[PDB]
């Protein structure tokens, strides 16, 4: 849902968020333990995210850069 | 719900187990008192001309607020025994307590109006008419724009319209944590074990952690300084970021966090990434509570109504509401007096900072900017601790920074927030004043001379019968925060009495309470007595030197100041599993 003070949208749930940039990051990494990325796809799919192209897409859907 | 479990749920279900919604996110507040509103379910008095309130006029929230509140800034009275940490903590705290949930303006696409923009009383709005010769709203067709906050039964028929309470009732960090599971695992960092929250990607405050980013399409922080484009923080709480300050307590508690999961996890290298999250949140709950019910309630209600109200705690009762009272959203707004005009930032001398050490709130308001590229969080931690909070005089009730320009800078005018105050308790439904006073057992004044006795003020009494009419009418902030403070105290008898009676309840019906028997071990709460905010400070920032205990009192550097090496430190040997 949406959180609104005054008009002004101080929060909205269904944006990704900055620091999940990071993960992105690990589950790219080759070297990254791989019990650590399927947490992280695990985290990914709870929110709808399941393939990679789901998280980077949705990622680029709410406004950040992706180039990886 | 479980039979047995060890830590509390996000979203405080089943802290009650014969009621397992009590206390719990995303309810309807519960009322002290019926409510009272214009038609009898829903409209609230004020909405419909010529409908009076028990005989006389409905008054206009902003003239209320032009002839009572208004007061010449540079006459401001400081506390002599107040900080400014004293408001803050106030903020934070009640941002742990409650969050009425209004609609989005873009509902306002295929209906009804944009209470952002127009003036038209339509639902969801609820604007404040501007009344004749207002000293800076000089056009009457214009507007203070409100929001109607969301009806706990969408709709419905013939069903009194009550408000939602989006957070956790209970004393229990929810700023911190949140008090939905998504948003509390959004705030944690998923990618390792160490139970940490999650931290900025992007910057650093003198190597020390600063809140995550939120992502917000209209991000209110990005317009309070456009070239720096430093967006606003995300936190437990939504309101993380409406002022550096409040930023910077919510920035202190996140560090305090990551560095209990580092303690913990040194010290049983066997627990999981939950099972540190799960205790350091417990830890940290724990210590909201103490500095709250310790040193701050002390301090609002004073030595008579903290007896009266808070009488010595003996254990969980399960028969106790820990719901937040809908009157307590709008009377614990009490802090409003203590707002001082200027955020003040101090330098590791105590002395004023530059670029800016006296910057008016009109231009802090959402500006994230200021912690993350002027100097990050100790300058006004220092502030806060070092500068003696507005005091509540009868006649300097709250500054123009927030009466007349909160939010000027992300909206298109500014904001009244005493005005906003009223119109919310009308929005609510709420009681009149004297509906109040009986309740809390208090004489009920009918005439401008007995509420002239109530208030040991004829001045005001009589200013508030021409506002008003009746003192059955007097909003209850108003009303709460015109009479005179209880010794030693901060607020009147009325205020005393609903939010003491609140933080009883939040107290006694908390099976979570930090002193309840089976929460923690005998030595665990010896050891989580000797917690302070001032050793939290020296834990998590580059402050050496802070206010010594009470932290509330202590306002004036370097007489009431101590260095950080004096203070106990947090002993954590309890925590430890063979
Ligand atoms: C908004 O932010 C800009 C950029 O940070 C401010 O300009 C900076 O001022 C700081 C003072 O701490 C200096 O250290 C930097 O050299 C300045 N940066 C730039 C880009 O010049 C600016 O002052 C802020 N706007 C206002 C109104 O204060
Ligand atoms: C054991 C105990 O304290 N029971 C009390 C009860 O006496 C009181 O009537 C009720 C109302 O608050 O709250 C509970
Ligand atoms: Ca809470
Ligand atoms: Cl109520
Ligand atoms: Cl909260
Ligand atoms: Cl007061």
């Amino acid at each position: 849902k949406v959180y609104s003070q005054n008009g002004l949208v101080l929060h909205d749930d269904a944006n990704f968020l900055e620091h999940e940039l990071s993960y992105i990051d690990v589950l790219l990494d080759k070297n990254a333990d791989q019990a650590t990325k399927d947490n992280l796809r695990s985290y990914f799919a709870d929110k709808g995210l399941h393939s990679i192209k789901d998280i980077i897409n949705k990622a680029k859907q709410d406004g950040f850069d992706v180039s990886k | 719900c479980p039979e047995q479990d060890k830590y509390r749920t996000i979203t405080g279900m089943c802290n009650n187990r014969r009621s397992p919604t009590l206390g719990a996110s995303n309810r309807a507040f519960v009322r002290w008192l019926p409510a009272e509103y214009e038609d009898g379910f829903s409209l609230p008095y004020g909405w419909t001309p010529g409908v009076k309130r028990n005989g006389f006029p409905v008054a206009l929230a902003r003239a209320v607020s032009n002839e009572i509140v208004r007061f010449p800034t540079d006459q401001l009275t400081p506390d002599q025994e107040r900080s400014l940490m004293f408001m803050q903590w106030g903020q934070l705290l009640d941002h742990d307590l409650d969050f009425t949930p209004e609609p989005a303006a873009r509902a306002s696409f295929v209906t009804g109006v944009n209470c952002e923009t127009s003036c038209v009383q339509q639902p969801p709005c609820f604007p404040l008419k501007i009344p004749p010769n207002d000293p800076r709203i000089k056009n009457q067709a214009d507007c203070i724009p409100f929001f109607r906050s969301c009806p706990a039964c969408p709709g419905s028929n013939i069903t009194i319209r009550n408000q939602i309470n989006a957070l956790t009732s209970f004393v229990d960090a929810s700023m911190v944590y949140g008090s939905e599971e998504p948003l509390a695992r959004n705030l944690r960092n998923m990618s390792n074990q160490l139970g940490l929250l999650a931290v900025n990607q992007r910057f650093q405050d003198n190597g020390r952690a600063l809140l995550p980013f939120d992502n917000l399409h209209d991000d209110p922080c990005l317009l309070t300084n456009r070239s720096a484009r430093i967006p606003c923080f995300l936190a437990g709480d939504t309101r993380s970021s409406e002022m550096p300050e409040l930023t910077s307590m919510h920035t202190l508690l996140l560090r305090e966090h990551n560095r209990l999961a580092t303690e913990l996890k040194s010290l049983n290298p066997r627990w999981d990434g939950e099972r540190l999250y799960q205790e350091a949140r417990k830890i940290v709950g724990a210590m909201v509570q103490i500095i709250t019910y310790r040193d701050y309630l002390p301090l609002v209600l004073g030595p008579t109504a903290m007896r009266k109200y808070l009488p010595t705690y003996r254990s969980y009762n399960d028969s106790v509401d820990p719901r937040i009272a809908n009157v307590f959203t709008n009377a614990f707004r009490y802090g409003h007096t203590l707002i001082q005009p200027f955020m003040f930032r101090l330098d590791n001398r105590y002395q004023p900072m530059e670029p800016n050490p006296r910057v008016p709130l009109s231009r802090v308001f959402f500006a994230s900017w200021r912690v993350v590229l002027e100097g990050g969080i100790d300058p006004i931690l220092r502030g806060l601790m070092a500068t003696p909070a507005k005091l509540n005089r009868q006649n300097q009730i709250a500054v123009d920074e927030i009466r007349e320009r909160l939010f000027e800078q992300v909206m298109r005018i500014g904001l009244d927030l005493p005005a906003l105050n009223m119109q919310r308790s009308r929005d609510h439904g709420l009681p009149g004043y004297n509906a109040w006073r009986r309740f809390c057992g208090l004489p009920q004044p009918e005439t401008v001379g007995q509420l002239g006795t109530v208030l040991r003020n004829l001045k005001l009494a009589r200013k508030l019968m021409e506002q008003y009419g009746t003192p059955n009418n007097i909003d209850i902030w108003m009303g709460g925060v015109s009479e005179p403070l209880k010794r030693k105290g901060r607020v009147g008898p009325l205020l005393a009495c609903i939010i003491g009676t609140q933080f009883r309840k939040l107290r006694d019906g908390d099976r979570f309470w930090w002193e309840n028997e089976g929460v923690f071990s005998m030595q665990q709460r010896q050891a989580l007595a000797q917690i302070s905010l001032p050793r939290i400070i020296c834990d998590n920032t580059g402050i050496t030197t802070v206010s010594k205990n009470n932290i509330f009192m202590s306002n004036s550097y370097p007489r009431d100041f101590v260095n950080c090496s004096t203070l106990p430190a947090l002993n954590l040997a309890s925590w430890r599993e063979a």
